[PDB]
């Protein structure tokens, strides 16, 4: 033929096959043993997403959320993925004692359920209503953009302490249980006004910490509406929205460490 | 074009005197007309030679850009900016990617381009060295006057002088000389003056009296001439031409790069574009379809390889240049170990080219020299008071004189001024009796009798160095039998003795055995005279025999030649051995070049000519069937007159070949005719004679300290001790190169699989990008460089010299079995190896191998920045990204730690390691080097901006050590196999 | 610990990469060494 004999052709088949068909079964006996030496509730290493990241839900093309209030499916865009995260947050989703429970209406402390084990059934997770989003089809004019902190098991987020200044010095601090969470621009022109639980612009520390989606299936986390009523219009406003706390850092690479990067544009 | 030139030339030596200038206008004493000289130089030209055009260095670069590798990495390198342009013109992307990665890829095509430059280097100045030989005057009789003029304004019919010491300024027949002899060493390789006079003497022109020859130079007397040539139209001027002009070709192992470049090239192509559809038809954009292209192509080219070669091969040329052998060009370091036919030059070659003393017939008997430069013999005879008598004749009757300042120097290497007869009598006697001046002032010479060609023979009367005698003694030598018909008495070990037709015939004999031997053989004898007829004031008249010169007492004969080098004779049986068949091809006489034939092994004990079956049997030689003769000696006249075909029939039914009195064209001719036959073929030589062969050659090799400049600028290598011994040297440095790049070459090769692989799981699995294109240009010009060439050190595994030359049809550098190992079995380890801690990375970071699987589309989107892992939690972009790179780091260390053991196991293509063993210090200098630079591209602060190299945790290093194991045990089994039976099945598989 | 488990989100890259460096140079070092063992 090209190189051999038809059975010189066949024992080099018979060859490969076995050979392969050996390398397969000791490449698959590796990673057997690599998922034996890891935990079904925990990942091994979490100093890659150590800093919490935030995200929001309208899909930026490129960090920019530029449309036409004179125009309908010129945010049609926005609503459908805004849409895709509150739908999630439904009252029918959340039903009975199991596996959810009422928390308190008001900021509070963090709730341990024991261990990550699996010596409980599924740990109960903190209800959320999509009612303590005020005002938030959306902002058809003037988004009403929503937060949301990056889930990391066993993740304790703490507030800074009043101890010395703060940005939004000292006003509605709620020093022992709330996450802020405040967006700025000098070129302040906009009206920023946030909504969340209890009224706060932070995130209730009464969801953690994150047991995992093992431990913790249909788990709720916390989110925060931003609605920029900017009484400006038709220029680029580059908004960033930044979250304060002990164990939350920022990065000139990771423009997503912990921080928004956003890019209104009302071009009506 | 040439073929021309490659024809024995004709000539009007022919002709008279008178005829001859008739043909060219000429007085053959008042000369030409100062008018008439002129007319003639604008008519046929200067008498110059014409350097060929050369192409220039420019194009010779730019012709390397383009070859094949080259070719795909250019197309990578326009195709990154393509993806760049596309990218600036759409979506502004701030990135540098595409751009920098086109012109890192670019200067690897440039710099690859310098590395294969080198090793296709062509230093010749062939014409150059033939221009040197040319006079820059010449004396020519013009208007009836002697004038000297610029030899170029020399041409056909002028009147030119020449005297000792000149070189001969064009081809000149000969019309008026006085004791001229000329020294025609550039047309034969022999410097033994040749007579030159106005009568013709041989049909043949090269061998007649009557011509002079540009090229080469009056050594004593005068002549006077007519210019027949002028320039490219001389003798060797056209050789000049010949040598000059003949097409260099392609090395053997130049044909071998280009081959595997045509393989892995064509696997390059064939993957490239089998996934460039593959990837539209899973809906991939041209955006990223190109992307992945160039991924591809950097995967498949081995970018590093040709600059392994090249640096293989200089080091092998550095070690050879260690042992007197200078390698001109690069690729000459492997010809020599593909060679299957030399073709040897005899005078200054296998030959010392020095006459010198190599038998001795006293007290009836034939006692033998040392002929060997360094003296590596042992002695004859001291003890026999007749050979200091035939010691003193050797001396005395001599008109020989080392020159001044040569004592530092050994005896048989210091320049003489005399004969070559009597320059090797004088440092015999000087060898063996010490200082012959010493003799020479002891017996004061009162009368000689130089040798006359009438008397054929040379005298001397000394004043005997005896006190109690004081007398005079009388020494002659001369031809053998006009000594004889001289002698009443014979020396027999001390005492005189009648000559009776016993010892007589006894001489005959003797005679007889030293001249078949090839050797010149002079007779010696001497006579005490009576006291009492000739007084302490006896005057001797040398004009007029004043004194008897018969009757005399023969004491011995004397046997010389110019002999064989002491390496020669076992440099030639190594040759055989290793199957190299050796061929003699020499301007010198067919007697002489026989018997150095037989003298050095080119033709075996017992091995005969047509010619002496004949002589044997007494039979013609018509009725020899010819095939019943594996040595054969062809003289140049007779080869002349055979069609190549005859040639090539000559070649095919003879193992034992010598070709006597061929012309430098005819030296070509047999060259050509062996390479005709499919053999690699080697030239070695030393004189102008040998230019055109020494080019043709596929490697042509000079004698460094003996070679003419023109043979030196013919060659690719210069034996600069003139140690023949280094041609077997070279031969085996040659085959265990060779092997050694087989062994580099598939290492090389191996990291390819792992490279290719992520690439194409990208595709099928629509997974995180395994490895980056930055990170495989890290491993093929970085980590693999010193391991690859380190294995150049290499010793043999087997005994290289007891193999036959490899077929270069059959037999090449890279072949199926060393795909089927690399690309098949050892690089399919290291693939897995690869994924593995690329799975180990990402599952202890939170993304396990199950959720992988079509990822890549939310991965590798910018603007989600909360990817849910197998744990459930969320990642941004630039988060991910750093454990994608981090695998990359990863996976580019564990092609490291599997090429740990490739290259151990490429150390040796049929023996163990633990017989090998690990001897290769310059092998273990590149895993330290390897593994240094791997850590220190993951651990050096800021490589994670330039090439994205992440720290690894120490427990990332061990993932691929059972891959890197397993290669090591396969391999040892797979040649445990090979061995264990020599059949085929492993071996005609594998066996590289 | 509890709240207090910040250590787990935690890797000193620092020492690994003085480690590292130290261990590529010893690396590069012990080659030299081998090499140099008759140029
Ligand atoms: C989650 O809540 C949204 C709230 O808008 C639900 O959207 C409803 O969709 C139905 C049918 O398309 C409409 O008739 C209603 O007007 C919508 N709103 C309400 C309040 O009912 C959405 O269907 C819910 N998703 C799930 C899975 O239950
Ligand atoms: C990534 C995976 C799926 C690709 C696997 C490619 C396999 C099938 C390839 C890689 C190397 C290949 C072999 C390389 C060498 C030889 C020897 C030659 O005389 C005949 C073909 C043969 C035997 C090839 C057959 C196919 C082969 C085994
Ligand atoms: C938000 O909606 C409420 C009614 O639910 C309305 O009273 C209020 O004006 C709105 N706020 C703004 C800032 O438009
Ligand atoms: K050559
Ligand atoms: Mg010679
Ligand atoms: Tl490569
Ligand atoms: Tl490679």
């Amino acid at each position: 033929f090209l190189g051999r004999t038809g059975s010189s052709w066949f024992k080099i088949f018979l060859f490969y096959l076995i050979f392969y068909g050996c390398l397969a079964g000791i490449f698959i006996g590796t990673i057997q043993v690599l998922l034996l030496t890891l935990s079904d509730f925990e990942p091994k290493y979490q100093d890659r997403v150590a800093p919490p990241g935030l995200s929001h839900a309208p899909y930026a093309i490129k960090t920019e959320i530029s449309f036409s209030i004179s125009n309908p499916k010129s945010y049609e865009s926005f609503v459908k993925s805004m849409h895709k995260l509150m739908d999630l947050y439904n009252e029918s989703s959340q039903a009975g004692n199991s596996p959810f429970e009422d928390c308190s209406d008001t900021p509070a402390d963090y709730i341990k359920r024991g261990d990550l084990d699996d010596s409980q059934g599924q740990k109960k997770a903190c209800r959320f209503s999509r009612m303590w989003l005020k005002n938030c089809g959306y902002a058809e004019g003037k988004p009403c953009v929503v937060a949301k902190l990056n889930r990391i098991i066993g993740f304790y987020p703490k507030p800074l302490k009043n101890t010395t200044d703060l940005p939004e010095e000292l006003q509605a601090n709620y020093n022992q249980y709330v996450l802020p969470l405040r967006c700025a621009a000098r070129e302040k022109i906009g009206s920023i006004e946030y909504f969340g639980l209890g009224g706060y612009a932070g995130f209730p520390l009464q969801y953690y910490p994150y047991y995992g989606k093992r431990l913790q299936k249909k788990y709720l986390q916390p989110l925060l509406a931003i609605q920029f009523t900017n009484l400006t219009q038709n220029m680029e406003l580059r908004i960033e929205c930044k979250v304060y706390g002990e164990n939350i850092d920022y990065s000139e690479k990771d423009r997503f460490r912990g921080r928004f990067e956003v890019k209104i544009e009302v071009k009506s | 074009l040439d073929e021309l030139k490659k024809e024995v030339s004709m000539d009007d030596h022919k002709l008279s005197l008178d005829e001859l200038h008739n043909k060219y206008g000429t007085d053959l004493t008042r000369g030409l007309t100062n008018a008439r000289a002129k007319e003639i130089l604008a008519r046929d030209g200067p008498n110059s030679l014409t350097p060929p055009p050369t192409t220039p260095e420019w194009i010779k670069f730019c012709r390397q850009l383009f070859g094949g590798f080259s070719i795909l990495l250019w197309i990578g390198a326009i195709l990154c900016f393509l993806a760049y342009g596309i990218q600036a013109a759409t979506e502004d992307e701030p990135a540098n990617d595409n751009l920098y990665l086109g012109v890192v890829l670019s200067t690897v095509v440039i710099v690859t381009g310098c590395f294969s430059y080198y090793q296709e280097a062509k230093s010749s100045r062939i014409m150059d060295s033939f221009k040197n030989m040319v006079p820059q005057q010449a004396l020519v009789i013009r208007d009836g006057e002697k004038s000297t003029i610029n030899a170029e304004f020399v041409v056909a019919g002028d009147l030119v002088e020449v005297k000792g010491g000149d070189r001969i300024p064009a081809d000149l027949r000969i019309i008026s000389a006085h004791g001229c002899k000329v020294d025609n060493s550039s047309l034969t390789g022999e410097s033994e003056p040749q007579t030159r006079s106005p009568e013709f003497s041989s049909e043949n022109p090269l061998e007649t009296r009557n011509i002079a020859f540009f090229s080469t130079n009056c050594v004593e007397g005068t002549a006077r001439g007519v210019v027949v040539y002028t320039g490219d139209r001389t003798v060797m001027g056209r050789i000049a031409t010949l040598a000059s002009g003949l097409e260099v070709g392609r090395t053997p192992i130049a044909i071998e790069i280009e081959h595997f470049i045509h393989i892995i090239t064509g696997v390059a192509v064939f993957l490239g574009v089998s996934f460039f559809i593959l990837s539209l038809i899973l809906g991939y954009s041209w955006l990223e379809a190109v992307i992945f292209l160039i991924g591809i192509i950097v995967a498949n080219v081995p970018e590093g390889l040709l600059a392994t070669v090249t640096v293989c091969l200089t080091l092998t040329a550095k070690r050879m240049a260690r042992k007197n052998c200078l390698v001109k060009n690069l690729e000459a370091v492997e010809t020599l170990g593909s060679t299957s036919t030399i073709c040897s030059d005899k005078t200054g070659t296998l030959t010392q080219n020095r006459m010198t003393v190599a038998h001795m017939w006293f007290d009836n008997q034939i006692h033998e020299a040392d002929t060997t430069e360094n003296q590596s013999g042992a002695a004859f005879d001291k003890t026999s008071a007749t050979w200091s008598a035939l010691s003193r004749i050797a001396a005395l009757c001599n008109r020989a004189v080392f020159q001044a300042g040569q004592d530092n120097v050994p005896i048989l290497k210091r320049s003489v001024a005399g004969d070559a007869s009597e320059s090797a009598l004088l440092k015999c006697i000087e060898l063996c009796c010490g200082s012959v001046q010493g003799m020479r002032d002891r017996n004061p010479k009162i009368v000689e009798i130089p040798f006359n060609s009438t008397n054929k023979y040379q005298l001397s009367i000394h004043e005997n160095e005896k006190s109690s005698e004081s007398r005079y003694l009388l020494v002659m030598k001369g031809a053998p039998e006009r000594i004889l018909d001289r002698c009443s008495t014979i020396l027999l070990n001390g005492a005189e003795e009648p000559l009776k037709e016993d010892m007589k015939e006894a001489f005959q004999n003797a005679y007889l055995e030293l001249g078949g031997l090839g050797e010149r053989v002079l007779g010696f004898c001497h006579f005490a005279l009576p006291e009492d007829k000739y007084n302490e004031g006896y005057p001797f008249d040398a004009d007029e025999p004043n004194f008897p010169t018969t009757d005399l007492c023969f004491v011995g004969l004397m046997a010389m030649i110019d002999p064989p080098r002491a390496a020669v004779p076992d440099a030639v049986g190594k040759c055989r051995s290793a199957g190299i068949k050796v061929i003699m091809v020499t301007g010198d006489h067919p007697i002489t070049a026989k018997a150095i034939a037989k003298g050095v092994g080119i033709i075996s004990e017992g091995n005969e000519t047509i010619e002496d079956i004949a002589a044997r049997l007494n039979i013609p030689i018509g009725q020899v069937n010819p095939r019943d003769a594996k040595a054969c000696v062809v003289h140049g006249s007779d080869l002349k007159d055979l069609s190549t075909e005859v040639l090539d029939d000559i070649l095919h039914y003879h193992t034992e070949i010598v070709f006597a009195r061929t012309s430098p064209q005819q030296k070509l001719i047999i060259v050509e005719g062996c390479q005709r036959q499919g053999a690699i073929v080697a030239v070695t030589g030393d004189g102008v004679n040998d230019s055109p062969a020494l080019k043709k050659a596929d490697i042509g090799v000079a004698m460094g300290i003996s070679g003419s400049d023109v043979s030196k600028q013919a060659a690719d290598m210069i034996l600069l001790d003139d140690n023949f011994a280094s041609i077997v040297t070279g031969v085996e440095e040659g085959r265990l190169i060779f092997d050694n790049l087989k062994k580099s070459i598939a290492y090389t090769l191996t990291s390819n699989i792992p490279e290719i692989t992520p690439f194409l799981v990208f595709i099928i699995g629509n997974v995180p990008l395994p490895l980056g294109t930055v990170t495989i240009l890290c491993i093929d010009l970085g980590t693999d460089m010193v391991p690859a060439i380190s294995l150049a050190y290499e010793q043999a595994e087997s005994d290289i010299m007891k193999r036959q030359p490899r077929n270069p049809k059959t037999d090449k550098l890279v072949n199926e079995r060393l795909i089927s190992m690399a690309y098949g079995q050892i690089g399919m380890i290291q693939a897995l190896g690869g994924f593995f801690s690329y799975f180990v990375i990402l599952a202890e970071n939170g993304f396990l191998p199950m959720d992988l699987i079509g990822k890549r589309v939310r991965w590798d989107d910018r603007w989600i920045s909360d990817v849910e892992d197998s744990f459930g939690q969320q990642w941004t972009y630039e988060q991910r990204k750093i454990v994608e790179f981090t695998c990359h780091t990863s996976f580019f260390i564990s092609i490291v730690v599997v090429q740990w053991a490739d290259l151990i196991i490429c150390k040796t293509r049929r023996n163990s390691i633990f017989q090998q063993g690990m001897k290769n210090k310059i092998l273990i200098f590149g895993l330290f080097e390897e593994t240094a630079l791997a850590a220190f591209l993951s651990y050096c602060p800021g490589t994670d901006v330039a090439l994205r190299m992440y720290p690894l945790k120490p427990s990332w290093w061990f993932c691929a050590f059972p891959y890197s194991l397993i290669i090591f045990l396969y391999d040892e089994m797979r040649r445990f196999i090979i061995r264990r039976s020599p059949g085929g099945w492993v071996e005609q598989e594998t066996y590289y | 610990e509890g709240p207090d488990n910040d250590e787990r989100f935690t890797y000193d890259y620092y020492r690994l990469r003085v480690v590292g460096l130290i261990v590529a140079a010893v690396l590069c070092v012990i080659g030299i060494i081998i090499l140099l063992a008759g140029k």
